[PDB]
DNA sequence: CCGGCAATCGATGTATATATCTGACACGTGCCTGGAGACTAGGGAGTAATCCCCTTGGCGGTTAAAACGCGGGGGACAGCGCGTACGTGCGTTTAAGCGGTGCTAGAGCTGTCTACGACCAATTGAGCGGCCTCGGCACCGGGATTCTGATGGGCGG
DNA sequence: CCGCCCATCAGAATCCCGGTGCCGAGGCCGCTCAATTGGTCGTAGACAGCTCTAGCACCGCTTAAACGCACGTACGCGCTGTCCCCCGCGTTTTAACCGCCAAGGGGATTACTCCCTAGTCTCCAGGCACGTGTCAGATATATACATCGATTGCCGG
């Protein structure tokens, strides 16, 4: 089933919590839309690489190993989910 | 003295490291002392990180080490921070740090 | 199928360093990933070093130069000392 | 809508076709404008070989797209 | 009526969320977003739970680091509020197109 | 005077195919040589890692295609994939 | 030769030999050198086309590293590909911030 | 006569953004390279091409750093670059901890 | 010898960088950052030279060191 | 007689101490697969000797860049005022999260047999090094065009 | 009546054109070594079949988180003034750059040997999967302490 509108599921309080962990005290009201755009771009890149890795192996299921390999390819190593 | 690790006096395996070197497509041949050198270096690095993480775990009145303690150990040492500069540790967190301007007067 | 890992050796090192603390399951995964990452980095640098000088073998000289290139300032000296001591002990016995 | 066909000689030609136009029609136009016979031409787009019975909209070929022409002798 | 002045609860939240380790985004919305994004490249795909977990961890780390750089850029201009131009400057200097 | 190999003649042939009346200097030739070598190393390393992940002992055209897709961005990947597929088809047909 | 069979300009045998003696994998298939040579030739042709246009713009008949730099930096895909690469004797793109210009 | 301040600066910006020459004298750079290298190992020799490559790399690095510094200076509503802008650019890039 | 990098040279570099006005304390910072960069690169190049048992530093060592740092350089035999 | 500064005091949030139980960590057993011991054959790497090329060091001159000083205009910084956007709190609404239930697509393993890649030998032509020659490009002198800032002028508060 | 905005002049600055020369790019020739062709052999991997697991869909209930609204305040932004510090220009100094000469150290090649590594076979024990007990830590509850913001008293103008 095709779904949309799902970028708005990243609510304003969640972005505020991320900013609080980042050390931010005051937030302008236009930060949330740009944050959503940045997150969308990042996810698009990583998911494209992971899907390429999955389809090379002739599988119909995306595994955590594909995500780890894609993240390493983009120069972002991740410890904990195998590898 | 039967195993190579016992001869070298290590805890990490020498035969397994040799096998990994010979099958990783690195070079045509592998010398005798290369697995010994590599195993010693890996054991040293593991010991350093584990000692720092254990001190961090004791600071929290805890017995077992969790990824938070590893993150605290790595981020507080300059050499380890330089080595693991582009590495994200799952369920780690961040170092507490607040800029001096934001504090009340 | 059997799956190999570095868990037992990491635990032995930990029991040698801190003889009272334990380790959880996620921290063990993190340590496994760390060991694998460092192994791959050093091995790749050594292979490139051997390729540069037109050699078909990997020796302890390549490993020494690789750890000098990869590891930062104060880590490299102690790592070199440990590797040299291990190789000397292996040769003597 | 217009597309561009590339040949092995580095020659890029422009074709005026429609999304509903079939590959056989595209081919017929290419012979009319270049003289190359039907049997010898093979079309490659996105790494796939096109089929004469299919249409351009089937392969999601949009405006200003590029396709590679292969001569088979 | 008891009431705190602006900026106090903000510092309290900064201290709270810099000491925990949990994820700061609800799981179901992120799963839905990931599936929708992946629908563009190939339909009828499946995901392991570990894949979505790894994606969430990477995304949260990336956003937190970006916000740290944004805070530094905002302070450089003699301000305490973060604004979109600070995000743009941090991204541009970092080399991200 | 040990023989030293390079990509100079092939680059010049391609240039004469593209711009029939245009030359090239020595420094530009060095830059082109470095570019070709660097791209070769990148693609070969990516393909080798791909083969290692799936527990294979052979590098095939599938590995090269996937490496090209992973490395080259945008329409560059599409056109390069098409060129490689056409070349492989022509090589297989001829004997 | 194999390049003649594939209709290429770049060498297939040399690419095959480099693949076999590069410590990449135990075995190398028949079509991998052909694919790799085709891709390399395509990239070379793209860069050379842009550089030749740049050279013609300056009323020059020979390509110099400045023309290669101008060709690479003015194209989005090539700029993304060669993002962390320095070209000797290349220079920079002319660019002045609008705030610094006189009123 | 006399040009108003800021004009000749723009002229030099236009002139130096079009050429491709090296902007540092060769003998001072050679001397600096030799005295730097004498710390890691004494009794050393250099090919001329090695010094040329070192100069090219260092000049490119400095030019990119100055571009980032100018961007940071503009962000703070200024036209003069200051050491704090260099520090901010280096910190955001990742070289400075 | 770090003072051999004169102020006009730094000004020329800034002009190529697109800078119009320069403060008086920028030259010291520029000298420091250049020294740090050179130290890193030369350390790596000398290590590469010593592995090969040579007493002369070549351009290949510089290219390899720069590639290791993440800055590929074209036009010197890479 | 109020204002700014400093000492109370109530509300609130966070850390601390005490059972309680539970899921995870640490330990015990069988076996089987990979590592160790012994021996042989061969080529990769160490060692010595030559040669000649490139790097280092010194000398003379010339001239272009650097250093130093001066005067001044424009930009950086501090202070003030305003107004609106953002933080804190409260009441209401919504969907995330948990707990089951079922089902099935697909990932993972196993046996087979076959086509594909490695290896070996003989042959020959493509590519590399060396030499020459000439045309694109660097250099110098002169004229044309273009901004740029001072000067004269005009205008409206 | 005078400060602010507008049109017009000379003067450096950059560029284009024409003649001259000169060095690097393009072409040609000889040889050698690496790619091509033919044939044989072994195993890597494609393909079929089966098993079971974990990913997807649906339903019901709680309740905590999200959402919408109101109020007030503190921070951002614009304006003004000053003061000093970078910029443009002229004079004097210095040392970079070019050309030339000379010496010798070390990089690159070649020949020879020997010893270190791969390959084979046999044997056995260390490590992994599985199973079980118990205790370190999360949970719920009660409690003490630190902190913040309104209230009020006191020295002072």
């Amino acid at each position: 089933k095709v779904l949309r509108d799902n970028i708005q599921g990243i609510t304003k309080p969640a972005i505020r919590r991320l900013a609080r962990r980042g050390g931010v005290k005051r937030i302008s009201g236009l930060i949330y839309e740009e944050t959503r755009g940045v997150l969308k771009v990042f996810l698009e890149n990583v998911i494209r690489d992971a899907v390429t890795y999955t389809e090379h192996a002739k599988r119909k299921t995306v595994t955590a190993m594909d995500v780890v390999y894609a993240l390493k390819r983009q120069g972002r190593t991740l410890y904990g989910f195998g590898g | 003295a039967k195993t190579r690790s016992s001869r070298a006096g290590l805890q990490f395996p020498v035969g397994r490291v040799h096998r990994l070197l010979r099958k990783g497509n690195y070079a045509e041949r592998v010398g005798a002392g290369a697995p010994v050198y590599l195993a010693a270096v890996l054991e040293y690095l593991t010991a350093e990180i584990l000692e720092l993480a254990g001190n961090a775990a004791r600071d929290n009145k805890k017995t077992r080490i969790i990824p938070r303690h590893l993150q605290l150990a790595v981020r507080n040492d300059e050499e380890l921070n330089k080595l693991l500069g582009r590495v994200t540790i799952a369920q780690g967190g961040v170092l507490p740090n607040i800029q001096s301007v934001l504090l009340p007067k | 199928t059997r799956k190999e890992s570095y868990a037992i050796y990491v635990y032995k090192v930990l029991k040698q360093v801190h003889p009272d603390t334990g380790i959880s399951s996620k921290a063990m995964s993190i340590m496994n990933s760390f060991v694998n990452d460092v192994f791959e980095r050093i091995a790749g640098e050594a292979s490139r070093l051997a390729h540069y000088n037109k050699r078909s073998t990997i020796t302890s000289r390549e490993i020494q130069t690789a750890v000098r290139l990869l590891l930062p300032g104060e880590l490299a000296k102690h790592a070199v000392s440990e590797g040299t001591k291990a190789v000397t002990c292996y040769t003597s016995a | 809508m217009q597309i561009f066909v590339k040949t092995l000689t580095g020659k890029t030609i422009t074709l005026e076709v429609e999304p509903s136009d079939t590959i056989e029609n595209v081919k017929a136009k290419i012979q009319d404008k270049e003289g190359i016979p039907p049997d010898q031409q093979r079309l490659i787009f996105a790494g796939k070989q096109l089929e004469d019975g299919r249409t351009l909209s089937d392969y999601n070929i949009q405006k200003e797209s590029t396709l590679h022409l292969v001569l088979r002798l | 009526p008891h009431r705190y002045r602006p900026g106090t609860v903000a510092l309290r939240e900064i201290r709270r969320y810099q000491k925990s380790t949990e994820l700061l985004i609800r799981k179901l919305p992120f799963q839905r977003l990931v599936r929708e994004i992946a629908q563009d490249f190939k339909t009828d795909l499946r995901f392991q739970s570990s894949a979505v977990m790894a994606l969430q961890e990477a995304s949260e780390a990336y956003l937190v680091a970006l916000f740290e750089d944004t805070n530094l850029a905002a302070i450089h201009a003699k301000r305490v509020t973060i604004m979109p131009k600070d995000i743009q400057l941090a991204r541009r200097i970092r080399g991200e197109r």
